[PDB]
C-alpha cells in the first residue's frame, strides 16, 4: 500500500 | 399625497431615466418581460435602457458559469449590437445551461487523455489547471507544464529528488511538496527555482497558500505555518502539533486552518493565533483528502466513506457511502462534489441534496464516471470540466459542454 | 456641531453635522461653498423630516420595510429627494422596494399595482410577446 506516497498513516 | 404612481413613466418624464433603468434591473428575466409588457413606455425604458444587456452583464459579474460561457461561446465579447440581440440571446444561453447541467447529470461528455511517458516511475499525484495550462506533479520528481488547448508538454521543472507529491500556484509562483522533505517555489512564468525551504523531517504531502501566507504539512506528523513577504523571503511563523499519524492534507481560510490525518482526526486551529479549536471525529480510518471552504468540510478517508462538516459546531452534515475503495482525492464547488478514489472510479454527488438532510441517501450520487486504469490522486473541476490524474501515469480532461 | 437646514417650504432643521452629510450634494455646499444655513429648494418639509429620520437610524433591513409603507406618491418624492440629496442608500432601498412591488407579476398585475392602462395595439403587443 505504501506505493502511494501522498498519503500515511500508522 | 397621490396614492399610487407610475414610478416607470415618471422617472424619465423628469428627466430622471437612470433610476427607473436602476428600479428595473432589479428584476430576473420573467418579471423583465413582464415589465416589457407592461405599456409603451415601460417598453422603451427597458429597450433604451439596453436592460437585456445589462442583466446578462449581471450575471456574468455574478455567476462564474455565465462568465465561462460568456467566454467559451464568443458572445462575451459584445458585452461592456441592439437590445433586441441581448433578449434573443437570453434564451439560448439558459438552454445552454440547461444542456450543460443535463450533460452533468448523464455522465456524457467528451474526453482528452495526456499520457505522460514517464520512463521510470510512472503516476501523477497532483495538478492545478486554467485555461491556459495544467501544472502537475509526477513521481518521476519532476514538475511537467501542458499546454491546456494543445496538450502538449510545454516544460519540465526538475529539482526535487523525490516524487512531487502536492502544488499549487498563483499569478507568481508555483509552490511544490515532495518526498525529499522540501518544500520548491518556482516562477510561474519561466519555471526558475525561486527558493527551498528546507524544515520538514518526512515527505511534505501537501500545501496551501494565499494572501502572503502558507501552510505545509507532512508525514512527520507536524504542521508548518509560514509568512511569505516575497518567493524569497518566507519565514516560519509557527509548528502546529497534536496529530499522531501521517498529516495527509491542509487548507485554510481567514478563520480556521484545517488538517486531517491517518490519526482518522480533523483537526481545527485559529488562522491568525494558531492556537487549536477542535477536533472533528467520525470516520473509522484515515483521511486521506480535504476541502474546506465558508463553513463547509468534505473529507475522504480509507474508510471508504465522505463526510460533511460545519466548521463552527464541528458536527457532521452528512456520510456519503458509495465508493468501494479508497477516497484519495475530492473537491466541491457550489453545486457538486467530486472524488477520486483507489479503483480509477470518480463520482459526482449532488451538494445541495447532501446537505438537505430529507434527501436520502441513494439519491446523492449523480454518476460514476469510470476511465481511469489506477488510482485517482487529484482532481480539479469547474461548472464545464473535471481535471484529474491518477497513477496510470495520465491526466484526463472530461468535458461537459459538448 | 448642528447645520441648519432649510425645506423648500421655509422650515428649518436643525441636524448633526455627521448626519446630513451622508448627502453628498448637502457635504458639498457645507465643505466646498460654505453655506449657512443649507438652503434646500426641491425638498419640502414633510419629505424632509422623513429623509432626516431615515439618516439618523442608518448613521433592505426590517426598519426600512417599516418605514417605507406608505403610498406611492410619498415614495416617489422619497426617490426624487433620495436623487437630488444623493444619498445613495435611502435611493437604493426606494428602488428596490419599486422593484419588489414589480416582479413575479403578470402584466396585467402590474398595471393594476401601478394603474397603469394597456396602450399597446393588438399587432404591437402580440410582437412584443412573440419576441419572448
Ligand atoms: O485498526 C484498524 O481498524 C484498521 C484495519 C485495517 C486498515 C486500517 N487503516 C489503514 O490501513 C489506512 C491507510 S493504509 C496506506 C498507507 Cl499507510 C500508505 C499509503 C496508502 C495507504 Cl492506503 C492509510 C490511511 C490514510 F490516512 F492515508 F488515508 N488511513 C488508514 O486508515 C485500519
Ligand atoms: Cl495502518
Amino acid at each position: 500500500s505504501y506505493l502511494d506516497s501522498g498519503i500515511h498513516a500508522g | 399625497s397621490m396614492l399610487q404612481r407610475d414610478f416607470i413613466t415618471a422617472l424619465p418624464a423628469r428627466g430622471l431615466d437612470h433610476i427607473a433603468e436602476n428600479i428595473l434591473s432589479y428584476l430576473d428575466a420573467k418579471s423583465l418581460c413582464a415589465a416589457e409588457l407592461v405599456c409603451k413606455e415601460w417598453y422603451r425604458v427597458t429597450s433604451d435602457g439596453m436592460l437585456w444587456k445589462k442583466l446578462i452583464e449581471r450575471m456574468v459579474r455574478t455567476d462564474s458559469l455565465w462568465r465561462g460561457l460568456a467566454e467559451r461561446r464568443g458572445w462575451g465579447q459584445y458585452l461592456f449590437p441592439p437590445n433586441s440581440f441581448y433578449r434573443a440571446l437570453y434564451p439560448k444561453i439558459i438552454q445552454d445551461i440547461e444542456t450543460i447541467e443535463s450533460n452533468w447529470r448523464c455522465g456524457r461528455h467528451s474526453l482528452q487523455r495526456i499520457h505522460c511517458r514517464s520512463e521510470t516511475s510512472k503516476g501523477v499525484y497532483c495538478l492545478q489547471y486554467d485555461d491556459q495550462k495544467i501544472v502537475s506533479g509526477l513521481r518521476d520528481n519532476t514538475i511537467k507544464i501542458w499546454d491546456k488547448n494543445t496538450l502538449e508538454c510545454k516544460r519540465i521543472l526538475t529539482g526535487h529528488t523525490g516524487s512531487v507529491l502536492c502544488l499549487q500556484y498563483d499569478e507568481r509562483v508555483i509552490i511544490t511538496g515532495s518526498s525529499d522533505s522540501t518544500v520548491r517555489v518556482w516562477d510561474v512564468n519561466t519555471g526558475e527555482m525561486l527558493n527551498t525551504l528546507i524544515h520538514h523531517c518526512e515527505a511534505v504531502l501537501h500545501l496551501r497558500f494565499n494572501n502572503g501566507m502558507m501552510v505545509t504539512c507532512s508525514k512527520d506528523r507536524s504542521i508548518a505555518v509560514w509568512d511569505m513577504a516575497s518567493p524569497t523571503d518566507i519565514t516560519l511563523r509557527r509548528v502546529l502539533v497534536g496529530h499522531r499519524a501521517a498529516v495527509n492534507v491542509v487548507d485554510f481560510d481567514d478563520k480556521y486552518i484545517v488538517s486531517a490525518s491517518g490519526d482518522r482526526t480533523i483537526k481545527v486551529w485559529n488562522t491568525s493565533t494558531c492556537e487549536f479549536v477542535r477536533t472533528l471525529n467520525g470516520h473509522k480510518r484515515g483521511i486521506a483528502c480535504l476541502q474546506y471552504r465558508d463553513r463547509l468540510v468534505v473529507s475522504g478517508s480509507s474508510d471508504n466513506t465522505i463526510r460533511l462538516w460545519d466548521i463552527e459546531c464541528g458536527a457532521c452534515l452528512r456520510v456519503l457511502e458509495g465508493h468501494e475503495e479508497l477516497v484519495r482525492c475530492i473537491r466541491f464547488d457550489n453545486k457538486r462534489i467530486v472524488s477520486g478514489a483507489y479503483d480509477g472510479k470518480i463520482k459526482v454527488w449532488d451538494l445541495v441534496a447532501a446537505l438537505d438532510p430529507r434527501a436520502p441517501a441513494g439519491t446523492l450520487c449523480l454518476r460514476t464516471l469510470v476511465e481511469h486504469s489506477g488510482r485517482v490522486f487529484r482532481l480539479q473541476f469547474d461548472e464545464f470540466q473535471i481535471v484529474s490524474s491518477s497513477h496510470d501515469d495520465t491526466i484526463l480532461i472530461w468535458d461537459f459542454l459538448n | 456641531p448642528s447645520i441648519k437646514l432649510q425645506s423648500s417650504d421655509g422650515e428649518i432643521f436643525e441636524v448633526d453635522v455627521e448626519i446630513a452629510k451622508q448627502s453628498v450634494t448637502i457635504k458639498t455646499m457645507l465643505e466646498d461653498l460654505g453655506m449657512d444655513p443649507v438652503p434646500l429648494p426641491n425638498v419640502n418639509a414633510a419629505i424632509l423630516k422623513k429623509v432626516i429620520q431615515w439618516c439618523t437610524h442608518h448613521k433592505i433591513p426590517v426598519w426600512d420595510q417599516e418605514f417605507l409603507k406608505v403610498d406611492q406618491g410619498t415614495l416617489f418624492e422619497l426617490i426624487l429627494a433620495a436623487n437630488y440629496l444623493d444619498i445613495k442608500g435611502l435611493l437604493d432601498v426606494t428602488c428596490k422596494t419599486v422593484a419588489n412591488m414589480i416582479k413575479g407579476k403578470t402584466p396585467e398585475e402590474i398595471r393594476k399595482t401601478f394603474n397603469i392602462k394597456n396602450d399597446f395595439t393588438e399587432e404591437e403587443e402580440a410582437q412584443v410577446r412573440k419576441e419572448n
